[PDB]
RNA sequence: CAAGGAACUCUGCAAAUUAACCCCGUAAGUUAGCGAGAAGGGGUGCUUAUGUAAAAGUAAGCCGCAGUGAAGAACGAGGGG
RNA sequence: AGCGAAAUUCCUAGUCGGGUAAAUUCCGUCCCGCUUGAAUGGUGUAACCAUCUCUUGACUGUCUCGGCUAUAGACUCGGUG
RNA sequence: ACCUCGAUGUCGACUCAUCUCAUCCUCGAGCUGAAGCAGGUUCGAAGGGUUCGGCUGUUCGCCGAUUAAAGAGAUACGUGAGUUGGGUUCAAACCGUCGUGAGACAGGUUGGUCCCUAUCUAUUGUGCCCGUAGGAAGAUUGAAGAGUGUUGCUUCUAGUACGAGAGGACCGAAGCGAGGACACCUCUUAUGCUCCAGUUGUAGCGCCAGCUGCACCGCUGGGUAGUAACGUGUCUAUUAGAUAAACGCUGAAAGCAUCUAAGUGUGAAACUAUCUCAAAGAUUAAUCUUCCCAUUUCGAAAGUAAGAGCCGUCAAAGACGAUGACGUUGAUAGGUUACAGGUGUAAGCAUAGUGAUAUGUUGAGCUGAGUAAUACUAAUUGCUCGAGGACU
């Protein structure tokens, strides 16, 4: 008959999270992960700075960059994912929407907090 | 083959658009090729719609496009636009111009088209 | 994607500072090793007080990759430098201690020893 | 790459079968009489009952 | 066998999260209820099939022989008619919806007219390889290889029928099998299929019961959220 | 043009990196002239004040992912005929 | 004398050591030099080379492996031909 | 020494493969100096698959590390009107050696121009005309065909059978992969020249600020739609028939024995189908449904109230044609309006500051193609072709 392609958006309202805190590119958040090997789901926390916050619906994704023992790891999670929970700790100052320059910025390269 | 003309680079297309919109606002009619007319029309419409509010931001945004012609200079053409052309169209939602097809040219059998604008 | 002839850092205590992929193992034309694939490697730099001298051909298990790989859950784990640990013939590392983090995707293939000695798994 | 054998007067005529021209569509402008090719403006400068040009 | 089929229009693609801790890409297919327009019986017409009419349209935008066929057969006018072989368990003049045909999580296959990719060359078309570019390898270095089969009258002296050279690619029918169905939406008359479906966003998409795994179903649930604040 | 970085190949052919100015520092060998721009590194933008006669410089401050912000400027080491 | 598998060595892809995961090419070395050799010069030699030959850091679409974009053609229309 | 010297381009590599079986692997069976595992050989089988690298001009080869395996061959020792020129082999030069000498040597070495706009056929695609005996629209069957077919590792069966003991399965089920193919772009990535921001220089808009051209798009950081993969889904199953090798049950000729002569079976990746695709130009021209039409006054010429074409607006299509949507009774493109996504706090104003500039208005302004409404502009008050079913 006729289509809107707000149907794509409609079917995605079946699973969208309620709160989903808002955080721009350069923010320091802790993203707690549920893990289930056999039973007794363990919560591995994974704190770090954010790089990118792309997304257009149920597919909002974001990058978190952590440093362990001088070794950096960037991990990309899907925001509207059961089995992930996100808390915001610090909100940083930034001029860009995808701070790719942090791939080559070592220690003593930290965003100034925002007032 | 090797040495070749610069050709229709993107700058050439955009600069042709600017010259033709300047010419159509200045006089009110253009006799060009059809497939440049359909491409000039879009920018023409966007300018005339952006020019109905008259704040200085709109003057800046339109200054980015116009060029001076034999009839009007650019700072005269801006006043001529915002005084009589833009307000005349202030109530029409879209449809600020028409492109009608003339006869084929003798030189190239291209499809000459006339671009104009009336209420 | 660690490819044939790809020098990748070593993340254990065997003194093998630089090690070059020599033949990605596992079937014909594997031509790419992702997380957990066992490769065969050759040391090209070492330290004098080390259990591997320069030139020996050994086997390695890759732990860190720069390209990373899309996990099933949708999280996409990406590192910044390629690392490998040196295994001896069943699953067991030649090194006493592992440096830096290690990706979990070794857990199901085996190498429960390599995950245990790691500082912290991701 | 050259022909090995001359293409006769028969093969050449057959190829040109698809070369024939088309008679272009013709309409009769109202507001005057003449055969302007359809969907154009005639030399009146009138297209339909609207004026878009000069006398000729 | 008892092949079941339905038609729709592919509206786009997205993803949805399930139990078993898995992300599942999805195609969304708008399925207006169809209408059987003819049934072919084995004895009468030498085979069996069911003819389905769909994409309802106004009677004006329809050719006269077709609208006459619809008025005589007591149907709603439809832009499209096509038929499915070996659909048997249905009668005449009935509305068919996807909910009445397919289980919640079972296996279907999808046919759709693919994406027209233009006149494309051999190396993109047949996955051929590209002649080296270094060491000055001469300007025809994007070709179909040597088409040789034999030089001299004894050997082959021609090109083989059904060679692999450049030509038209896309806008041809293809089918992906064993793609499970995730869920439905009766409100929008809409269905969710796993995997990626051929064809552009908005084409016509046929779903049949998969021949490889006819009745096989393995249920897959969803992943209702429990994080609110 | 991601990851890799010479595996293609007859050969790193071609293509790529460095690139001006200013300040450190610069081996083996030798006809003691050179080697040597050796190797290897750092700084560069705008504002204020100080700068001398102009300027380079100096201290403080400010922005950006990056400051000869574009263009035009050496790739190098080791052994052999 | 010197030097020596050489721009010279057929058997010869000589042997041995180094490089190398692996080395008919490469560096050094022994000498039955088939036929090296002293102004048709011998042996060394710093600098120099749009010369040759080998190893290597950085470096890169050379390559696993192929993709995308923009122009001029190509293709279509009118004209010459 | 039979065609070819009024020219049939020659080694090796690259690309593309194609075919044969005397089989390397995968598959089925026998015999064993076969306990098990792993083998040795023979029989059938050509559906598919059959590595990457160092050295060398290389084939060949030696060597490393893999793999289930790294087959032997043919096709002008396939393939230069496809590519390369490293080698052989032009002139230059040199060492060894021969010759008195000019020069020579399948002895060595350094360097050294590879032309062609395809007419026929072949082939890949895509069309025009016509036919299919009324004319048009749709839906079909499928004769004759095309494409795909590879395989491992782990766990259980079970440390069971076997064997003294190390060691250790057939048959069968499940899971994760490698290579190859078909699509797609939700996620990750590359691009993405009328997108967004920063930014140097000079020249212009009279000046400041703010903008424009120009410099690889001027450079750099992001990037919508599209397009692809390194990405994500699916496939590479399974079942049936007739079979080769082998095995048979009954069973004689040849009173026993005997798988065959009659009768009756088991059986493989091969074969014919199952699966994917295309297909009535299959002139042997098929089938179904719907629609429209019967005259003229002497074979004509009249030639549909069904439809198709020209013409215009176009993209889900696109080299041009063709396919497909729409043509005022309309949402086909453009524009406008609202929005998404992308960029990332505009210009101007006020405060602090001597000043670059920071802070508030401000998650602001902007935005090619994206999503959807909206007749304002453009799709015209047109043209042509075309029915009477000829006889048994
Ligand atoms: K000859
Ligand atoms: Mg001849
Ligand atoms: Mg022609
Ligand atoms: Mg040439
Ligand atoms: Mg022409
Ligand atoms: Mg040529
Ligand atoms: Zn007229």
């Amino acid at each position: 008959k006729i289509n809107k392609q707000a149907l794509i958006d409609l079917v995605e309202q079946k699973q969208l999270k309620a709160y989903v805190p808002e955080f721009s590119a350069g923010d320091e958040v802790n993203v707690a992960i549920k893990l289930k090997e056999k039973e007794k789901v363990r919560i591995q926390n994974f704190t770090g700075t954010v790089l990118r916050r792309r997304g257009k619906g149920i597919s909002e994704t974001f990058i978190v960059r952590k440093t362990t023992d001088g070794i950096p790891i960037e991990k990309n999670f899907q925001i509207h994912n059961p089995n992930i929970s996100i808390e915001l700790k610090r909100r940083g100052k930034v001029r860009r929407a995808y701070i790719s320059y942090m791939r080559e910025r070592s220690g003593k390269a930290a965003k100034i907090k925002e007032r | 083959s090797y040495i070749n003309k610069p050709g229709k680079t993107s700058a050439w297309r955009v600069m042709t658009v600017r010259q033709q919109v300047s010419a159509v606002l200045a006089y009110g009619k253009i006799e060009t090729t059809l497939k440049k007319a359909k491409n000039t029309q879009k920018r023409l419409d966007k300018l005339i719609t952006l020019a109905k509010v008259d704040n200085f931001n709109n003057r800046r945004q339109v200054k980015k496009w116009l060029l001076n012609t034999n009839l009007f200079d650019v700072d005269q053409l801006m006043d001529h636009l915002f005084s009589k052309v833009a307000p005349k169209y202030e109530k029409t939602p879209g449809g600020y111009s028409r492109v009608l097809k003339l006869g084929p040219r003798r030189g190239d059998a291209t499809e000459m088209a006339i671009l104009q604008l009336t209420d | 994607m660690v490819s044939f002839m790809t020098r990748l850092n070593v993340a254990d205590n065997t003194g093998a500072k630089q090690v070059g992929i020599i033949k990605v193992l596992g079937s014909t034309r594997k031509r790419y090793a992702f997380l957990g694939d066992v490769v065969v490697v050759s040391v090209k730099d070492a330290i004098p007080s080390g259990m591997v001298k320069k030139g020996q051909v050994l086997r390695a298990v890759i732990v860190r990759t720069k390209k990373g790989q899309q996990r099933k859950d949708g999280t996409h784990l990406k590192f910044d430098d390629n690392a490998c640990v040196l295994i001896k013939e069943d699953k067991s590392p030649r090194g006493t201690r592992i440096f830096g983090p290690v990706a979990r995707e070794l857990r199901e293939r085996g190498y429960n020893k390599i995950l245990s000695l790691a500082v912290e798994v991701v | 790459a050259v022909q090995q054998r001359r293409s006769s007067k028969h093969r050449r005529d057959k190829r040109r079968s698809h070369d024939a021209l088309t008679a272009q569509a013709l309409s009769v402008c109202q507001k005057c009489g003449k055969k302007k090719l359809f969907h154009r403006v005639c030399s009146c400068g009138m297209y339909g009952d609207l004026r878009v040009k000069k006398a000729y | 066998m008892e092949i079941r089929g339905i038609f729709g229009v592919k509206v786009g693609m997205s993803q949805v999260f399930t139990t078993n801790n898995e992300r599942l890409p999805i195609t969304v297919i708008y399925c207006e209820p169809n209408q059987v327009a003819g049934v072919k019986t084995e004895a009468k017409d030498k085979y069996s099939a069911t003819l389905l009419s769909f994409d309802t349209v106004e009677n004006k935008k329809l050719n006269k022989p077709q609208q006459g066929f619809f008025e005589k057969n007591n149907l709603k006018p439809t832009k499209h008619l096509q038929e499915i072989r070996n659909m048997t368990g249905f009668e005449m003049g009935q509305q068919i919806t996807p909910q009445n045909l397919f289980q919640v999580g079972e296996y279907v296959d999808v046919s759709a007219i693919s994406k027209g990719r233009g006149f494309t060359g051999a190396i993109k078309r047949w996955n051929f390889k590209i002649g080296p570019l270094g060491h000055g390898a001469g300007y025809p270095h994007r070709f179909q290889g040597s088409v040789q089969a034999g030089r001299g009258g004894a050997s082959a002296q021609r090109v083989f029928k059904g060679k692999k050279m450049s030509g038209h690619y896309g806008h041809e029918k293809v089918t992906v099998q064993n793609l499970r169905i995730v869920g439905f939406d009766e409100a929008n008359m809409l269905v969710l299929v796993s995997g990626a479906i051929a064809g552009p966003e908005g084409g016509v998409v046929l779903i049949r019961t998969a021949k490889k795994k006819p009745g096989v179903v393995k249920p897959i649930e969803l992943a209702v959220q429990t994080e609110k604040a």
